[PDB]
């Protein structure tokens, strides 16, 4: 009886992998990024990096590789998922409509066999002869590349070798030769096989197999004129090619393990090598002219270029422009200067890209306060490790907040025509207008000669030929900039008053109900051009010029009375171009034709707070794709504004919204404000690139945030973050850390760089003894890398390191909690640690330390020694519940300010996860699924209520309610267990039925309750999660009726939506562990349901076919019926 | 899930008549691997400890029946 | 990759899956080196228990046990209760193989003719068919539609519906005379390993004779369908090249786990072990040797890598004082 | 309820220091364990026919250790107690030896006793479930004496000694004054084939005719 809904609140932000080649066209240098389930396509411009298309995948992108098969226009892309879905995709765009076609597809999983625990290796032959796959051990799967392989069928070659480190297809050979480094008892070696496609077997094998040093990790196929292969893996670089052998052991590379590489220069000459420390090097192949006519390799050079983000993969993009693709931290753009820096660093930072991955820990707070839920994360690892503060919506930074009530309009001006900085602000009122002078950062009242102040303003602002303009209730005024004096005045033929007006730099459009006048802008004159007599009165009109440089608008938007028709007109024609019937009786209020990405659109607001957006046809004048977005309750006012060379729209309602495009799809990210009646973009001297905002009372001027669905504040730590808590009382955060120091000659260890743990205001060190130590040693070392664990005290607002407490040598901090315990009124910061020794395989010792951030220091309150690692801790109603290896201890807090052991539970292998719900406890084990305990107060101990026996390797757990519990497993699944306390037999009662099943595709680390939406009152429940790829998600509860409805809708939706690689959603989301592969049940993919709004309207009607809902009372469904259903669901995250 | 079948197999049957017959089928099969002097000697043992009961019958049918099993497994 | 699990686990969220390299190998080297006995199953109302075979119900609710007296009892795993008793053979149940689906069940005895049978496991417990002269019977590994009976050095193949003999695999010249020979089906069903001679089921033709180095052990197929394991020597099924010599694997009743990740060895020749080995399947490195401290008679495991049933003789292997109970382990 | 004909004869034993110890043991044994057969039943072998009227004698070992089973005669079990294995085995010999014999459908050998067949056990009492329990205690010495008197006093008896133990009790009897008939023990535990096919019952009746005594109607039970 559990029914749950699952939606991604935040897409994965980690670079799983990236390639350069020519994908969109053979001229374009494309950059492609794998962000697990998402594929990001970009064009490498002189300017930087242009977005193109981003597309989701019914799988985890296992192998991404661009290849140009003989007989192809542009490079094709091969994709393989972790679920084994192979496919060849082709980029194809019909001008504006961008679509990714599946050139072929199939599931390459071997019916029987266990996949190599090392991971998938995907390699293509330079000639495009076949796709080499190492999926399963002792087998080399070969996908032939011949035309008729639409079903992507492969075969295997028994690869005697087993446990292959890395294999690359070799350059400069007739026979498709594979060169690989393989591990065998005798040590690591390099070997060569030819791949006979005809005989479906291998053949010896260019040069004889040579031996390579045991730390050989990468095999780089060197292209011709060089040939052969380079074998990276510190402390040596080697070149193997027939009988030629070069070996370079540079002193430099020695310190760190090189992880990725990129060919700078195609001929082989220049190569970029990046390591786990974020160092960037240059591997330089000395092209030797040798003799006649043979091109040999003279020597190899290794030079250091400086430091970048920890690179998961580097990608050079020409002009010393390299993209440092980081999974472990912020991805970046790097410049390589021809000459050395002051420091000696050729690396020049260009741009940085947000990367919440890996989301180690999470928590939900209310820092600004009142109903606004904000998330804080432990994101990144090593130098790249930071803290991220995710806020829902886009907030405005005020700089001016004047007191004006009942403001009916705001407009910016340039009083002096010499300056580019704004100096004026015009404010419309019911029956009046007022002028504001902005002499620097000081704003005072003025009057601008030639402006009527005894009438209401409809439009104001500077126009062409060094002149200003005003449109009033009565007349339209023209003012000369030098000197200030009226130059023209437009009168209505029969002295009638202007109802609604619009303007640009050269055109004016005014309305007198059914009368519609068009005026032009000339030096010292208001030249009237035309006039049309409608059906009814006009509610709104717009003349914003879009494209290309002309300054003039070729068309005019129109809103009419009673009928409710959003009509388009041609300028100066006044010809009824396109009429969209919206119907009803509710009147439109504000229309605006605007350009996003590069594409044109039209917008329309209604008196009920409902918007309509269409596709504005370039020169045509048609309205394609009628969509509906329900916003406010009050009518909406629409205005354009520039933020970092981007023209976005601001929709003024009781529900303020910022309209913008992302991936050519219209976004409606909200504003962190009460209600805006009128907006204005203001770029002054004192207030530059800010914006004026007014409502029912109080005018404010300020700068808007970076326009995104969620706002992320980064706090760099220069070390690894681990766990977070919030001591509301102490107005701070408690963070766990880890820095690396290397065992030097002089003393023990020396640190690598300065980190948040060293750069603290108040520093501390753990003076504790407990562990003798030695017994038990502790070899040490001698050039070994050691971890240094610290607890950090972070300020609620400055986020500076108020205090850092360093733990013992070889000590790891694993779990912290902030809470009030027992009869104690003090709020404590409690940490669980472990004594980690590299030699040993499991820690047999650790400690629970209690702290309190009183005043400005971190004091050691209480300490308890444990015989294992404290994997987790919970606030269990005055008590502290703790996980120590194979035990679940309930610690009672005493008067003596100490930890006493109340009761224990042992039926777990390695109990790594803990959750509470009053008397119930949920335990998540290393391999044995979940288990449910309940403290029997009168008995004074735990009672196992039910267990799950399934061998599910846990990632995270969570209590949904007293009878339903959710878990995350290492094979990227979600599951929900039910408790049937009612069942006929004990055997059944003591059993947790896996009622919910779902393959999520993400590795869940953190599961915490609450929402980011401003809660004040469709679905009942809220669980947020954080993954390794930096994805942020949400799980919520559904009723039987709604589940049954949304499930029918999923099965309906699945038919309609086109997959990338033709992958079945039912399969993709089907529960998948080594063992079971069962259809996902009791779960609703929110991400698929939320795609219903995105899709086509006929495709929406295709959904409702004969959709009947019992909400024993049959009510019929239409496309509009459902749009509202989904509309609720989108507002839930 | 779940439920066990219905025993509509072998049934006993008219026991004692059967028990007696199984003992003498087994007694011979035992004799083809074990010296008939040791096997008798095991019978008395059983007889002194159990008596002329059926309970004692089944317990040579068990002892015999087990030896043969180990023998088979070697 | 790290050795210390806590460090491995810290790298597991980094860095997933299994933290660094070799998983996983460490995780299985930790997990399958650990076994807690959680319950015993004593025979009905007899003062002395006489189990000879252990096997789980297909759905694994009951753990099915064979008596020495030729019976079969299904004990409810959770409850403990003997839910039901069925009279199978007239001699000591040596083998039990529940049809994956749980419609059928195979049985082997000690000396009573018939030595093997197929029984209805659904609603009514009937005898379906008998294999009289076959001392060991095993189901076809694919979708179990055939039965692979052995008769010493000779193999046999039967249809579960008809109950009729189809093939008789034997070549007296290629034969090795492996004492405890057992003809087994390949993971794909198309091959048979019998008396150290690998055969082709469809052609009914011999493929290879894996040179004699052992005297009792016939061997099994690895579930990769790539290798074959004749006692120690690990051979390749297509190449016949020796791959590795696992000296720890000598004289072992080997049985892979459900996922085919860990091997369970049972040392034999009182005969059989008091202990059992486990190894990592991926690279034949031993994991542990567990001294059950009691003479084991059989050993089985569930799909869930949760329970380990073992038939342990409670008290010295004297004709009289023989009490074969069934013990249960956790992991 | 000892039988007067035998009481006026065996009586001399009661006074013996072996018999006093045996009675006192049996006494204290019933004060602590349930001993079979119960008092009146211990001596039914005597109260069935007169010591003089006995023609045939069969030697048993131990009583039946189950409730309401043990009744005074060897290989005899009360109604509705099913026959013990040896009896089921002995009955099976009667069908392959005596013409008009049917399975009597019960285990009660009252019939043979009234008719002149002595069904005397070496041991006369046992603890419930404890097999030989009251073993080398006294009982054997008393029955050894009962046996001695029939050898020394009565003439032309048919001694049916089945199995090594009973055979050893009869070693003292001469095949020249009496008729000693010996074979293996009826019990199916034997391993040693013997009793099956011996025709001891027909032989009893043939030898009765040579003596001129009334034959045994084996069918009367």
């Amino acid at each position: 009886m559990s029914y749950n809904y699952v939606v991604t609140a935040q897409k994965p932000t980690a670079v799983n992998g990236c390639v350069t080649g020519h994908f969109t066209s053979a001229e374009d240098l494309n950059l492609l990024i794998a962000k697990n389930t998402r594929l990001e396509i970009y064009v490498v411009t002189a300017e930087g990096l242009r977005p193109v298309k981003e597309v989701g995948m019914y799988g985890k992108i296992a192998v991404m590789e661009l290849f140009r098969p003989k007989g192809e226009s542009k490079d094709l892309l091969f994709i393989l998922t972790a679920k084994y879905n192979a496919c060849i995709l082709e980029y194809k765009q019909s001008g504006e409509s961008i679509d990714i076609i599946t050139r072929a597809h199939g599931n390459v999983q071997d019916r029987i066999g266990r996949p190599s625990e090392t991971g998938i290796i995907g390699i293509i032959d330079p000639e495009c002869r076949m796709i080499g796959l190492r999926l399963y051990d002792g087998l080399f799967k070969v996908i032939p590349l011949d035309r008729d392989n639409k079903e992507l069928k492969a075969f295997n070659i028994r690869l005697e070798e087993l446990h292959v480190i890395d294999v690359k297809f070799l350059y400069g050979c007739q026979a498709p030769t594979i060169c690989f480094v393989y591990q065998d008892p005798q040590g690591r070696h390099v070997k060569t096989y030819e791949v006979s496609l005809r005989e479906k077997e291998f053949n010896k094998g260019p040069w004889k197999q040579e031996n390579v040093e045991a730390e050989a990790s990468m095999v780089i196929a060197v292209p011709e004129p060089f040939g052969g292969a380079i074998i990276i893996g510190q402390e040596s670089i080697t070149y193997h090619n027939g009988d030629k052998y070069l070996a370079i052991a540079p002193p430099i590379i020695k310190q760190s393990t090189i992880v990725c590489h990129n060919r700078v220069d195609p001929n082989g000459s220049r190569y970029l090598l990046g390591d786990m420390e974020g160092r960037l090097f240059m591997l330089l192949l000395e092209k030797e002219e040798q003799m006649d006519g043979t091109v040999t390799l003279k020597d190899l050079r290794v030079e250091l270029l400086g430091e970048t983000s920890i690179a998961e993969c580097l990608t050079y993009l020409d002009n010393g422009v390299v993209f440092v693709g980081s999974r472990l931290g912020d991805s970046q753009l790097v410049k390589l200067n021809v000459d050395s820096n002051e420091q000696g660093s050729y690396v020049v930072a260009m741009e940085t890209f947000t990367n919440l991955g890996p989301i180690v820990d999470m928590c939900v707070v209310d820092l600004e306060r009142q109903g606004q839920g904000q998330l804080v994360t432990c994101s990144g690892a090593f130098k790249e490790g930071s803290l991220r503060i995710i806020r829902n919506g886009i907030g405005i930074h005020e700089h001016a907040s004047i007191d004006l009530p009942g403001i009916k309009g705001l407009w910016p001006l340039r009083s002096d025509p010499n300056r580019e900085t704004d100096d004026t602000l015009v404010l419309s009122f019911v029956g009046q207008t007022r002028v504001l002078m902005l002499n620097g950062e000081e704003v005072e009242e003025t009057e601008l000669m030639g402006f009527v102040d005894d009438q209401q303003t409809f439009f104001c602002g500077n126009v062409a030929h060094q002149q200003l303009i005003q449109i009033t209730s009565a007349s339209v005024r023209l003012v000369s900039q030098e000197p200030k004096a009226l130059v023209s005045e437009w009168k209505e033929p029969q002295a009638k008053n202007i109802s609604v007006a619009s303007c640009n730099s050269s055109q004016v459009v005014v309305a007198v109900g059914r009368a519609l006048y068009y005026l032009q802008i000339h030096p010292q004159e208001l030249r009237q051009i035309s006039h049309t007599e409608m059906e009814h009165e006009v509610a709104c009109l717009d003349i914003t010029p879009l494209g290309d440089s002309n300054g003039l608008s070729p068309l005019c938007a129109i809103g009419l009375w009673t009928d409710i028709s959003a009509r388009i007109l041609k300028l100066p024609s006044f010809e009824l171009l396109h009429k969209e019937m919206l119907g009803g009786e509710i009147i439109p209020r504000s229309i605006l034709m605007t350009t996003f990405e590069s594409s044109h659109y039209l917008l329309c607001a209604l008196g009920d707070g409902a918007l309509f957006y269409f596709g504005l046809n370039i020169e045509t004048g048609l309205l394609s794709d009628r969509k509906k977005v329900t916003l406010g309750t009050q009518p909406t006012v629409l205005r354009t504004f520039r933020s970092l060379s981007t023209t976005n729209v601001f929709a003024c309602s009781d529900r303020p919204t910022v309209i913008y495009s992302s991936n050519h799809k219209l976004v409606f990210s909200n504003v962190n404000l009460k209600e805006v009646n009128y907006m204005c973009p203001l770029n002054s001297d004192g207030y530059p690139d800010s914006l004026a905002l007014a409502n029912n009372s109080t005018l404010t001027i300020g700068t808007i945030d970076e326009i995104q669905k969620l706002h992320i504040r980064t706090v760099p730590l220069y070390e690894s973050p681990r766990k977070i808590c919030y001591q509301e009382v102490s107005q701070c955060f408690g963070v766990l850390s880890s820095r690396i120091e290397v065992q030097d000659t002089s003393g023990g260890t020396t640190a690598l760089r300065p980190s948040a743990s060293t750069q603290a205001l108040s520093s501390s060190v753990s003076s504790s003894k407990l562990f003798s130590s030695s017994t038990a040693p502790h070899e040490t070392s001698f050039g070994e890398e050691v971890e240094v664990h610290n607890l950090l005290i972070i300020d609620q607002h400055t986020f500076e390191v108020l205090h850092a407490h360093q733990f013992l040598q070889n000590e790891y901090a694993l779990s912290l909690v902030s809470c009030k315990l027992g009869k104690d009124p003090n709020t404590y910061f409690i940490v669980g640690t472990a004594m980690v020794y590299p030699e040993e395989a499991e820690p047999k010792q650790g400690r629970i330390v209690v702290f309190q951030y009183s005043d400005g220091k971190l004091q050691t309150v209480a300490e308890k020694e444990v015989k294992g690692a404290v994997y987790s801790m919970v606030e269990f109603n005055g008590k502290l519940l703790a996980s120590i290896n194979s035990t679940v201890r309930l610690y009672e807090w005493t008067t003596e300010k100490e930890l006493r052991t109340e009761c224990n539970h042992y039926n777990n292998i390695m109990a790594l996860y803990l959750k509470t719900k009053g008397d119930f406890i949920l335990v998540g084990d290393l391999m044995r699924s979940v288990l449910l305990l309940a403290y029997k107060p009168m008995e004074g101990n735990f009672e196992e209520i039910a267990r799950d026996f399934n061998p599910n390797w846990m990632s995270a757990v969570e209590i949904l309610d007293d009878d339903n519990f959710l878990g995350a497993e290492n094979a990227f699944n979600l599951f929900v267990c039910q408790k049937d306390s009612a069942a006929t037999t004990d055997e059944e009662r003591q059993h947790l039925q896996e009622v919910g099943l779902f393959h999520l595709g993400e590795f869940v680390n953190v599961f915490c309750h609450g929402s980011l939406v401003m809660q004040n009152l469709p679905t009942q429940g809220s669980v947020l999660f954080g993954t390794v790829n930096g994805m942020i998600g949400l799980v919520t509860s559904l009723s039987e009726s709604w589940y049954n409805l949304l499930l029918d809708m999923q099965n309906r939706l699945n038919k309609v939506i086109k997959s990338v690689g033709k992958i079945e959603h039912s399969f993709w989301r089907s529960f998948h562990t080594e063992r079971k592969t069962e259809p996902a049940t009791g779960f609703i993919d929110g991400d698929l349901i939320e795609s219903f709004l995105d899709i086509s309207r006929p495709k929406m009607q295709e959904v409702v076919a004969n959709l009947q809902y019992d909400d024993g009372m049959k009510r019929e469904a239409t496309a509009d019926d459902l749009i509202k259903v989904v509309e609720e669901l989108t507002r839930i995250h | 899930m779940e439920q066990a079948p219905e025993d509509q197999g072998p049934q006993r049957e008219p026991y004692n008549e059967w028990t007696l017959e199984l003992l003498e089928e087994l007694k011979s099969e035992a004799v083809r691997h074990f010296p008939r002097i040791w096997l008798h000697n095991l019978g008395q043992h059983i007889y002194e400890t159990y008596g002329d009961t059926w309970a004692g019958v089944e317990a040579i049918i068990r002892i015999l029946q087990q030896l043969l099993f180990i023998h088979f497994r070697i | 990759a790290p050795i210390n699990f806590t460090s491995r686990l810290n790298r597991r969220a980094s860095f997933p899956k299994y933290g660094g390299v070799d998983g996983g190998c460490f995780d299985r080297h930790l997990i399958f080196s650990r076994f807690r006995p959680i319950s015993v199953f004593r025979e009905a109302n007899e003062d002395e228990s006489g189990f000879t075979c252990c096997a789980f119900s297909a759905r694994e609710r009951f753990l099915m046990l064979g008596t020495c007296t030729g019976q079969l009892k299904l004990y409810n795993v959770f409850s403990g209760q003997e839910e039901a008793s069925y009279n199978c053979h007239n001699s000591a149940i040596t083998h039990l193989e529940p049809s994956r689906d749980g419609s059928l069940l195979l049985t082997s005895a000690t000396w009573s003719q018939p030595l093997s049978a197929l029984w209805g496991m659904k609603s009514v417990f009937d005898m379906k068919h008998s294999f009289t002269e076959d001392h060991y019977v095993e189901f076809s590994k694919h979708s179990q539609d055939r039965v692979i009976g052995t008769k010493g050095d000779i193999a046999h193949i039967y249809d579960i519906q008809t109950g009729n003999k189809l093939l008789t695999l034997f070549n007296p010249d290629l034969a090795n005379n492996y004492k405890r020979n057992c003809a087994t089906f390949n993971p794909t069903d198309d091959l048979v390993l019998n008396d150290g001679v690998l055969w082709d089921v469809r052609s009914a033709q011999a493929i290879h004779k894996f040179d004699k180095f052992n005297m009792n052990i016939s061997g099994v197929f690895h579930p990769n369908g790539l290798e074959v394991i004749i006692n120690t020597e690990i051979w390749d099924l297509r190449t016949f090249h020796l791959l590795h010599t696992v000296p720890a694997l000598d004289q072992c009743r080997v049985v892979f786990n459900h996922t085919g990740t860990v091997m369970y060895g049972a040392m034999l020749q009182s005969p059989f072990g008091s202990s059992f080995r486990t190894f990592n399947a991926t690279d034949y490195k031993p994991i542990a040797t567990i001294d059950v401290k009691r003479n084991i008679f059989d050993l089985c495991t569930d799909t869930k890598d949760c329970y380990l049933a073992v038939i342990e003789n409670q008290g010295s292997m004297d004709a009289l004082n023989m009490d074969t109970v069934c013990r249960l382990y956790e992991v | 309820f000892f039988g007067e004909s035998w009481k006026k004869h065996l009586s001399g034993e009661f006074g013996k220091p072996y018999f006093i110890k045996l009675m006192g043991f049996v006494a204290e044994e019933r004060k602590h364990y349930t001993v079979y057969p119960p008092p009146h039943q211990v001596f039914t072998w005597t109260q069935m026919c007169d010591i003089k009227d006995v023609k045939v004698v069969i030697l048993g070992q131990d009583p039946y250790h189950g409730p309401n089973q043990a009744h005074g005669l060897c290989f005899s079990v009360q109604r509705p107690v099913p026959p013990p294995p040896s009896l089921e085995n002995i009955y099976k010999e009667l069908s392959t030896d005596i013409e008009d014999f049917v399975h009597p459908g019960h285990g009660d050998l009252s019939g043979w006793a009234k008719q002149g067949v002595l069904l005397l056990n070496a041991v006369l009492t046992v603890r419930a479930h404890q097999a030989n329990s009251h073993k080398e205690r006294g009982w054997e010495q008393f029955t050894d004496a009962v046996v001695s008197w029939l050898n020394q006093n009565s003439n032309g008896l048919v001694f049916l000694l089945w199995g090594s133990y009973a055979q050893k009790k009869g070693s003292a009897i001469d095949r020249k004054r009496h008729h000693v008939l010996q074979t293996a023990h009826p019990s199916p535990l034997s391993v040693y084939r013997g009793f099956f096919g011996c025709r001891h019952f027909s032989k009893t009746n043939e030898l009765l005719q040579k003596s001129g005594k009334k034959p045994i109607d084996w069918k009367e039970l």
